[PDB]
């Protein structure tokens, strides 16, 4: 068609192709770089942060009202909640196709208008993804203390970082917030007649400036100011109610952050705003940090990161770049060895880079992320093929527009069939879409480009001696034995195919390691701190670890329900090509796992930061797999989950197994005797005020200093509420106005209660976490799911043991995969419309992928499935071309077409060869495509020039 | 003030003027296109 | 043109058409079912609810400033509002194109008393009405079951925005005070309530350490039961003053729920999940002998609709194929030309699948089928007869009149996208489906078809009358011109509506009762009403909703009832009674129940009627004015007048009369000489008398209000109220009648402000006769009165619907005739254009035949008829003008005489596909019959003038 | 044209409260702030409707 007139446009079409190439490079410049795509779905939590309350008083008075007022939000997919020590934390995750802000809108519509008792204000969590935690840092200083570092953190660092666009919030952990503590000795409390609430409603009063509007004098108008604001502690100590200690202080600690031999420090977590681009924002937070370290912060106090996303970005750019480079190099080298001429070799070679720019421009102008993971897996050696044939004709023909217009039609056909097979990759949604779709996009675009280049530029550009007739011999080398080999090898693909693993993700190595560390129930912050310290001791022993950071307890935001018995541990590593040791990766994890089993009271779960996030937001807990144990009674569900825990611990596939919910902790329960207080003139309110303020210590008011704010709190003095006897000694004020110890009107005892209550859509359950390491998902879940639901004592209150994790993930993924995969068959059957045999030339590559997979002990995950998609896409072109050129007709084409076939089968299965190399972050996903494609191509090619021509002489003649 | 937009506009013109002065270069295709393209300064006078 | 490559592309076009077949089946398998399209307009209402408060301290300062700010919301179209005892509810309806969540957002922004937003549902969102039945369980138990089991469950069904309770008994904790022991005790209701409220809290003491352990401290002071409350009068369980009462078959006091379909979600789809939920409730959750049983279930209507449309399309199909078989003679050709219908349908689903167009059963039932194949059967006729080797030599002869004829029927079917609102929502998927399928018929007839390779006496009878056309100029044009006005003065006498009855599964009632009536008396009246409604063999269930519910999306009193009347399948109607006759038997019967005024409507349409006009009736008359007495006077006039017109069936004043209220004003100077605050008094009335809830006791996942109020017979009458006491500043009791005027004063029950105008509504139904002539007569009789002015009067309801529809008709008509003449240019065109009245004749004589009117449905029917009619005219005139271009008069029997069969064939299939659609027997045929009638009737009297007056016209003009 | 946008510091009659005095006199600074905000300033107390 246009191959005729494009020839006389040589210069012109070249010129525009330069200009296009310019816009190509430009298009690559304004292209968002993703080293790790936003795997997470659209979620949103609602946080009710009550200060000082216990679980039973939090679930019934908040989680029940919220869940009552939420369950019907337009967009829901999964709904979970956890009620804990003064926290109602309701996680909602929406269906695939719901916009973030839309969802947050509907949710926020449903959460407001409520009524929460203890002044509880249900807000929403910041708009961020699990993988949003992009910049973890800590404030170091040899000389300054933790209180000062905390002040710096709160009033300078976090504010400054918040100024970075794309940063939704900065999460603080550790340090010490400063209260204005007021220590009341209860002896002189019910001695001066008035009690706590009288004070806390009086000291709450005298701290509110007055404005007097305008007072006129002559022609001037002076505004009137009344300065009645509590400033320093001396402005505080001199307050009267009728005619105690006063010190700086801190509230009881939510958490303690530790590090390399540093028990108590402070960290910030930079939360990336959803959808915004990591590196782009990273530039900003970098500039901000430098501005802080060099200008804002006092010298001698430095912000030092320990986890930065741009590190992984660098590792990824390096590795992927290395892959593409080695790829193009190898393709050009084999081009040289197979053509001989460097001129023509380069001519076909430039089809690759030029097409990239033609693919970039299409991705750029129509909103497609430059996903590095789905780019390093590009083949190159598939792109040039069109151009290659346009060469193979011309070079082996010695006008040229006639041979190019000759081979053009069998290339547009080959274009579609190879650009078609990639289309099913657009089917699957969820987390397997954000990872593989840009690859198929880029391939289709670079195929439009490859075609345009081959047919509208390539023409315009103006040991084998033993390999040749050896092939001419085997051609001559029986229809029964032939179809025998065909069917037998086919059942080879059927057997070897039916016997293979079925994961979902090939791990995907990040720079570091994340730990879900679990301590004994109801321990103190101090003890938890000791334990965490010893854990970091145990971890730093290994030379492979760079920094080790512990988070015991919870951050001051409330986005985590964690008790002091819970630790999260960040474990950073040295560069993989730097380890003076022999340990692998899973060997390092296994070693640390062995060492961590040697410490008492410490159970340790292994994962990675971003993936811990998304696994959590998916399942409801931080592990690969989970087993839910629904039920309305706690004891029962705990028993069942105990059985399931031992049962799962049994199987040689689950590397970690443990119940997610802490056991019932102890608690001093102060009940109030009604009839006694009645018989004595005492109000329940008074008791509650004594507990909340005198024991608990509620903040009275708030004091301002410059741009800063602190909480004035009043609470009974030290050594007064140490234990149940002492508390019982505390007194109130009856109608007689004197003294009544609460021990007279209140039953103060030692009871136990639940630590966390994981409500699941108003169907209470108990999570049984399990991480697997070694065995795949099918071999594992076979035995596991087999044993479990057939060893559990039914039934009573619910108790239906369900599953979660990458289970239904893999299930739905494979489901849609095998939904769209057979659909593309008829599509690439009407194209071939004779088509039966070419269609039957597909399972040839299958066994080729299976042998290489079995070789490398891999599994049939989504990645390798895509590998079989590329494989099935390209391996049919060879059949098409060995059919178009093609009972003695075999040697009319076979011996002729044998050379470019190998040439195409060499370049394709050589671009993915460097992408078959491990090591370095960013290859984990691309590798299983290489393992399938290359190994598939080698056998499938080694067979397509043998059994297929021996199948073409067995048509319409038998 | 208005100098933010002054700089924005003027620099923008300093950006997207070779955008067409190269586009017209290629478009005009009867060497000689340079001659035809020199009609610009004469008008600018 | 493209028949050339296609003839050599037989196998390929066949395979790809098989592909479009598969993707078409798949496309239909992924298409939303809509049996009753969301007729509603984009609306949302704000609820400012003040519990226990009367009807003037709710409008003076609440509805007014809210109306001020809200009036300025973007995209606003109509703004109404109603103020009364309990609440101020403001309705806002928006312009078209205004997206829901967006609008609700603007509204929500502007309203920022505690004004809230009503659930996001259409007035036809109430898809599953049910009642908790039991034989052994008591209404309180059923109430708690409802509240804490059933509703919380159904609220989980995705697509269910909310569930509305009505009936049963909410349970509260209450002490029954006797002020006798409040006399010399100097504790007020306020100190009592502040005391009894402030001591309900469970403090936490945070973390108290003990060695290596850190135990949380729990203080518990939350009240648990009336035992913990008891530490005077009788402290017991109880219930607040009853909202409304719901009644059923002999059952006066039960409890029901209303499942509200979330806006813009597929009814049947959500009904699936609701069915799952309900099933789960009966099977596993609820106690035994407690069953949730529905009485309205949208699924039923979807069933009857797919049965009716299914039967219709099937009958039309088999009839059209019967025609093809009888005509061609060869079953082979009949089949190969029939398979255009399923092909196009599959080829139209895909285009509706990707444009996301729904599958309106109401409008897909009105597809002609025999109008689709006319693009194909003319070719087959021209091959299997005219030709009697090279197929596409014959397909070229009738090609141009077919491409242009079908693009003409497409350009004619086109301007249905003109009108908006309800008349669009109803008849829009048809326009698209027909368009796509038409283009598919084009793409089939001149592609896949070329690849495929008693009449005796009818023949020369035609030759005879054609020989009668030899001359008789003034007689032919005589017939033409005479019948022109002959139909111009037949559609001038036709009645005009807006749409036919549109039969749903049931019947809805707006039953009005005497003013001020107690809830007991109301309940009895409803009991009787329902017992008289069951006096028919055709009523499955009868449900009354007297009074108000839980939410507050209705400002109703016990004098107001809404009744649901469910029927038996029409199939099983032993009593020989038409549905309309059942309605009039019901109306007559109801005109024998004392005090019971009954409005007649339907459960889905009543809602949209209300959201549109104002009140729940087809027609309203709004009497505006800032004076209550006078507007009510004029309204009395308009009521008495309108109720005399033979067309108006029910007529009432929507706003209920003013009612007595025992009113307690406070004497300022008296309490200024006794040292008493008005707040002490108001506390006495709100807490003591009113019985305001004091606190909130929790039990499991449930919660209840703790209320303090005086015992019964302590607030019995105005004397008793005035006689109870309240302390003063001197530390001694003071009787209430000593400082407060306790009297009996008449106040307004309901204040309705629309577009910032106080108005009263005379609601009325058009049932009985017509709309055009009726509204003409009545509205003319209205101008007699209207005693100005001090007051404006307007009409509303389906009057506006008629206006918009008519105006849109007048807009559309010349728009198409422009392009139609334009397409008919070149390939003089006025001759062909004037084929429309030929079809108009039958389209209007058939309306008078069965007894119908001229609705938007039948209008669209004419839009359809014009296509096929002008197609026949085009074919005739084209084959004529090409055959020839007296020796020219010979062509009138040559080029026209041989077009007998194609024209008759087309005019038959296109007129037999709609015969089954002209059937009524079933739900879902109540909108198709207009188009069916118009086309069927207007095509059997159009062909007879296409084959007679038309050739004579051509011969007369071209000389 | 040229001018400093912000108006210069204006005079104010500032009523600071001596803590130790109102302490040794038994008085709350809240009382003073109410004296100013209401007595001097003049805050609206309620809302009348006509
Ligand atoms: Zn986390």
């Amino acid at each position: 068609r246009l191959v005729t007139l494009c020839f006389n446009r040589r210069g012109i079409v070249a010129l525009v192709f330069a200009m296009v190439a310019l816009y190509g490079w430009y298009a690559w410049k304004q292209l968002p770089l993703e080293a790790y795509p936003d795997i997470a779905d659209t979620t949103s939590q609602v946080v009710t942060q009550v200060n000082g309350l216990a679980a039973e008083e939090v679930e019934q008075q908040i989680t029940i009202p919220l869940e009552r007022e939420i369950m019907g939000v337009p967009g829901m997919h999964v709904m979970r909640s956890k009620s804990t020590f003064g926290l109602s934390l309701i996680t909602v995750v929406f269906k695939d196709g719901a916009e973030d802000y839309w969802s947050r809108q509907r949710l926020q519509e449903r959460i407001n208008g409520v009524s929460l008792p203890y002044g509880a204000q249900p807000s929403l969590d910041p708009l961020t993804s699990p993988i949003g935690e992009i910049y973890r840092y800590t404030l170091v200083s040899k000389t300054r203390d933790l209180r000062e570092l905390s002040e710096l953190q709160f009033w300078k660092v976090i504010p400054r970082l918040k100024q970075v666009a794309g940063v939704v919030d900065v999460a603080n952990f550790g340090g010490l917030t400063t209260q204005f503590m007021l220590e009341f000795d209860p002896v002189m409390l019910s001695k001066y007649n008035i009690s706590l609430n009288q004070i806390t409603q009086a000291i709450s009063e005298n701290n509110a400036n007055a404005g007097g509007s305008i007072l006129n004098r002559g022609e001037q108008g002076l505004v009137v100011r009344g300065v009645g604001l509590i400033r320093n502690l001396d402005d505080l100590g001199n307050i009267v109610v009728t005619q105690g200690r006063v010190v700086l202080g801190n509230p009881q600690r939510h958490g303690i952050l530790g590090m390399d031999r540093n028990p108590d420090t402070i960290q910030g977590i930079t939360l990336l705003l959803k959808n915004e681009n990591p590196s782009v924002v990273m530039e900003g937070v970098h500039a901000a940090v430098r501005d802080l370290n060099d200008n804002i912060l006092p010298k001698d106090v430095k912000v030092v990161p320990y986890i930065d996303r741009s590190n992984l970005v660098d590792a990824t750019v390096h590795t992927v770049g290395k892959t593409l480079m080695e790829g193009m190099f190898l393709v050009s080298l084999v081009l040289l060895l197979f053509l001989g001429s460097p001129r023509a070799a380069i001519i076909v070679a430039v089809t690759i880079p030029l097409s990239l720019l033609m693919a970039f421009i299409l991705m750029h102008h129509f909103k497609i992320p430059a996903n590095l993971l789905s780019l390093g897996a590009i083949d190159f050696g598939i792109i040039v093929d069109g151009a290659i044939v346009v060469m193979e004709n011309i070079l082996r023909r010695r006008d040229i527009m006639q041979s190019v217009l000759q081979v053009a039609r069998p290339i547009f056909f080959g274009m579609i069939v190879i650009i078609t097979a990639y289309l099913p990759l657009f089917a699957f949604q969820r987390i397997e879409y954000k990872l593989f779709s840009p690859m198929a996009f880029a391939v289709g675009f670079a195929l439009f480009g490859a075609l345009l280049v081959a047919l509208l530029l390539i023409p315009g550009l103006a040991a084998l001696v033993w390999l040749a007739p050896r092939y001419e011999s085997v051609l001559n080398r029986s229809t029964r034995t032939a179809i025998g080999i065909a069917v037998a090898t086919l059942v080879g693909v059927m057997i070897l195919g039916a016997t293979i693993g079925r994961d979902f993700l090939p791990y995907l190595d990040e720079g570091s390691i994340w730990l879900q560390v679990t301590l004994p129930p109801g321990i103190s912050l101090e003890k938890a701190g000791q334990m965490a310290d010893n854990l970091r001791a145990a971890t730093m022993e290994f030379p492979e670890v760079e920094h080790v950071v512990t988070q015991v307890g919870r951050n001051d935001e409330g986005t985590d329900p964690f008790s002091p018995s819970h630790i999260e541990t960040a474990v950073t590593l040295h560069p993989y090509s730097t380890w003076t040791s022999g340990r692998d990766k899973q060997q390092l994890i296994e070693a640390m796992a062995t060492r961590f089993r040697d410490l008492p009271g410490t159970q340790v779960g292994f994962s990675q930061p971003m993936i811990d996030g998304v696994l959590d937001k998916l399942a409801g807990a931080h592990s690969d797999l989970v087993v839910k144990v629904y039920g309305n009674d706690f004891a029962e569900t705990r028993q069942v989950a105990t059985a399931i825990t031992r049962l799962l611990k049994t199987v040689p596939g689950a590397q970690d197994v443990i119940i997610d919910q802490e056991p019932p902790l102890p608690q001093v329960r102060i009940d109030v005797d009604r009839a006694a207080a009645a018989r004595l003139g005492i109000n329940v309110a008074d008791v509650m005020a004594l507990i909340q303020t005198g024991i608990g210590g509620s903040p009275v008011t708030q004091v301002f200093v410059e741009d800063r704010s602190y909480n004035v709190v009043a609470r009974f003095i030290g050594s007064s509420r140490n234990d149940p006897e002492a508390i019982g000694n505390l007194t109130l004020t009856a109608a007689n106005g004197a003294h009544v110890a609460l021990a007279q009107v209140a039953h103060i005892r030692l009871a136990e209660g639940e630590t966390t209550i994981t409500r699941e859509m108003n169907k209470r359950h108990l999570t049984v976490r399990l991480n697997l390491r070694g065995r795949d998902l099918s071999t594992f879940l076979e035995e596991a799911r087999m044993r479990i639901d057939k060893e559990v004592p039914y039934d009573r209150t619910h108790i239906q043991v369900a599953w979660g994790g990458q289970f239904e993930n893999q299930q739905r993924a494979q489901a849609r995969l095998a939904v769209i995969l057979p659909m593309v068959l008829a599509l690439m059957f009407v194209l071939l419309f004779q088509p039966a045999l070419i269609l039957m030339a597909v399972p040839l590559a299958t066994l080729g992928g299976l042998v290489a997979l079995h070789l490398r002990g891999m599994t049939l995950n989504v990645s390798s499935a895509v590998g079989f998609i590329a494989l099935f896409g390209v391996a049919v072109l060879n059949a098409i071309i060995m059919i178009a050129n093609l009972k003695e007709a075999v040697v009319r084409g076979a011996g002729e077409r044998m050379r470019p076939v190998l040439m195409t089968a060499t370049v394709a299965a050589l671009g993915l060869i460097p992408a078959a190399l491990a090591h370095g972050l960013g290859s984990d996903v691309q590798r299983p495509l290489a393992t399938v494609v290359v190994g598939g191509l080698i056998t499938a090619t080694a067979l397509t020039l043998v059994l297929l021509p021996a199948l073409y002489y067995l048509i319409e003649t038998r | 003030g208005q100098f933010e937009n002054q700089q924005r506009a003027q620099a923008r013109l300093a950006v997207i003027l070779p955008m067409v002065l190269a586009l017209m270069f290629v478009l005009l295709f009867g060497r000689q296109p340079a001659l035809i393209l020199m009609a610009v300064p004469l008008a600018t006078l």
